[PDB]
């Protein structure tokens, strides 16, 4: 990749297989969210 | 009923299984 050699990896088989414990890398993400809910634009321009 | 026979029974074994999985996630199709 690019202009160097890596290794390249994905161990599942030789570890964490058959055990009781999680495999990494399947982290989480938390994202919020917000939207107005009631708001009602005092024009006359706008309610077109 | 089952466990006539002794449970571990050491012998000779007739062939090696494959697949080492965790085999307790499903044990419905066990006897």
């Amino acid at each position: 990749v690019g202009d160097k050699l890596v290794f390249l990896e994905a161990l599942e088989r030789r570890v964490y297989q058959a055990t009781r414990v999680a495999y990494p890398l399947i982290g989480n993400i938390d994202i919020t969210f917000i939207m107005p809910m009631g708001v009602f634009q005092a024009n006359s321009m706008d309610r077109y | 009923i089952a466990g006539l026979f002794n449970i571990p029974a050491g012998i000779i074994p007739t062939g090696n299984v494959l697949s080492t999985i965790e085999v307790c996630a499903h044990r419905c199709i066990f006897d």
